[PDB]
């Protein structure tokens, strides 16, 4: 239905594209989030980023991951409808900053994600943006995955795809060290980071460039060797004067979580890609025994 | 290997719901097959003088049947359907695709950059924006897993005769891309090594040398018809040291099948 039927409250942020809103139906009573896309001051039509995300989340059809409504399609402006939840996971986490987000609500939140993950991934699609901006979570103890504008539609076995993917703090180790092939494990990757800072109430890898995240790596799993990374040191991006760091305690590193949940994390933040855990097999993991749904608290 | 096999399975039930209308080109008043023949023909060339992934180019090929199954185009516009889907094909697919400019520049001034975004708006509208379309290359490099052991002769081959099935509409669009490869692949293998279609393809799959038949009556015509056809442009492709100059091999006589 036409943009005359609904009215904007609010700019909400900039996504990996486009703007988004937080609208009203002006019919139906119904409020929605809208993406904003300008089709002016690039003249290159409808960009690649919203084609892809269109086209991937009107396929995937999972409870964790954000509703698609409807596609409005101007000649001036494209709009994307989506269901509208209450709050991205970055904004829950300033606003829980005082008290920290409940073990039961992260655990919570991290198996939901991997649900919707592992359906991502059934369906040949690599996120490649996992972050706590690009999660939603509602009123009621879900979170979404959101924002596949970076998403992509890989072939099996994969051929080489774009090497600026993932935000730098989440990006995986082969990305990093730019292996000509990554696949399904970068998603993984990003995961075990939003999970660990979900924890320790601060990001895990806040590197500032390519090589001092690296390096931020390699000090808290210790330096890859061949005996850990079979290849390590063949990959194009690789440095013999690498420091040869040791790994630190995980009990060190993450303090609040069990032997249960240390076991899941050394396991989303293995080097080799082929040992990295998958979201199927994570949800196997001991650590998901007593899962609950509950709410989330944001007012203290 | 954790979800091969699902991707697998998700792959066999959207070809079938990907699949453009059998007929549609008898519903056309004003084009035919030969004219679709050159616009796929126009299109690889296209792909080789950008140095496009085949799978742009499957991709492309789709959007265009699926849009000539809802929309009566004239003749003189169906170039312009087929840039704008290989625009969308490109922009899907490909790290860094082609710019709408270049686009405009290989159609000769025949259409101005402002048409050639309109239709991409029209194709979109039209197929409602579902692009993620499986093709005869995707079935393909899953089935090239399966070689004992890996040949480079045999996977240039079977992307040659899987895409030579794109050129002619009858008979091959009513065969599922899954159907297509595998013949495609049988076919490669039988001519390289003189291996058949092999054991642990037939679970995957549920395809026998049988049920493959009939698309492998087809695709061995058209292979041994291949320096005839008026269209070549995919011949000359594969002539290429990039594909081990595959098109140049001799077919084999008879299947014996
Ligand atoms: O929230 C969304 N975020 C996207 N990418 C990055 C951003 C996060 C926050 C602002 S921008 S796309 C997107 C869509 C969306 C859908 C439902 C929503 N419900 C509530 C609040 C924001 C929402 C955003
Ligand atoms: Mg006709």
């Amino acid at each position: 239905g036409s943009m005359e039927n609904f009215q904007k409250v609010e700019k909400i942020g900039e996504g990996t594209y486009g703007v988004v809103y937080k609208a009203r139906n002006k019919l139906t009573g119904e409020v929605v989030a809208l993406k904003k896309i300008r089709l002016d001051t690039e003249t290159e039509g409808v960009p690649s980023t919203a084609i892809r995300e269109i086209s991937l989340l009107k396929e995937l059809n999972h409870p964790n991951i954000v509703k698609l409504l409807d596609v409005i399609h101007t000649e001036n402006k494209l709009y994307l409808v989506f269901e509208f939840l209450s709050m991205d996971l970055k904004k829950f986490m300033d606003a829980s900053a005082l008290t920290g987000i409940p073990l039961p609500l992260i655990k919570s939140y991290l198996f939901q994600l991997l649900q919707g993950l592992a359906f991502c991934h059934s369906h040949r699609v690599l996120h490649r943006d996992l972050k706590p901006e690009n999660l939603l979570i509602n009123t009621e103890g879900a979170i979404k995955l959101a924002d596949f504008g970076l998403a992509r539609a890989f072939g099996v076995p994969v051929r080489t795809y774009t090497h600026e993917v993932v935000t730098l703090w989440y990006r995986a180790p082969e990305i990093l060290l730019g292996c000509k092939y990554y696949s399904t494990a970068v998603d993984i990757w990003s995961l075990g980071c939003i999970f660990a800072e979900m924890v320790t109430r601060r990001a895990l890898f806040p590197g500032d460039s390519e090589i001092d995240q690296l390096f931020r790596i390699f000090r808290t799993l210790g330096t890859p060797d061949e005996v850990v990374w079979p290849g390590v040191t063949s990959m194009p991006d690789y440095k013999p004067s690498f420091p040869k760091w040791a790994r630190q305690d995980f009990s060190k590193v993450v303090p609040p979580l069990d032997e249960d949940g240390r076991s899941l994390l050394s396991q989303m933040l293995h080097y080799d890609p082929n040992k990295r855990i998958s979201a199927k097999a994570a949800l196997a993991h001991p650590f998901f025994q007593d899962v609950t749904k509950p709410v989330p608290h944001l007012r203290l | 290997p954790d979800y091969h096999e699902d991707i697998h399975t998700y792959l066999r039930e959207m070809e079938v719901k990907c699949k453009p209308k059998v007929g549609y080109m008898k519903k056309q008043p004003d084009i035919t097959n030969s004219m679709r023949a050159i616009l796929v023909d126009w299109l690889v060339e296209v792909g080789e003088e950008y140095k496009l992934q085949n799978e742009t180019l499957h991709l492309a090929v789709n959007y265009i049947d699926r849009f000539l199954s809802s929309m009566s185009v004239l003749r003189g516009k169906l170039q312009l359907v087929g840039t704008a889907a290989m625009l969308l094909a490109s922009k899907f697919e490909e790290i860094y695709p082609p710019e709408v400019a270049e686009f405009v520049y290989i159609t000769d001034d025949t259409y101005t950059k402002k048409q050639v975004l309109r239709m991409e708006h029209l194709v979109l509208k039209v197929l409602t924006f579902d692009l993620a379309a499986p093709t005869v290359n995707q079935f393909l490099t899953q089935y090239f897993l399966h070689q004992q052991p890996a040949n480079c002769k045999v996977e240039s081959l079977a992307m040659f005769l899987g895409e030579l099935s794109l050129i002619d509409a009858d008979p091959y669009l009513k065969y599922l891309p899954s159907v297509i490869a595998g013949a495609a692949f049988h076919l490669a293998l039988y001519t390289v090594t003189g291996q058949s279609w092999p054991e642990s393809l037939i679970r995957k799959t549920g395809y026998t040398l049988e049920s493959l038949k009939p698309c492998l009556m087809d695709l061995h015509q058209t292979y041994l018809k291949a320096p005839q056809h008026a269209q070549q442009s995919i011949r000359e492709k594969y002539k290429n040291s990039k594909y081990h100059g595959v098109s140049l091999l001799n077919p084999p006589e008879t299947l014996n099948l």
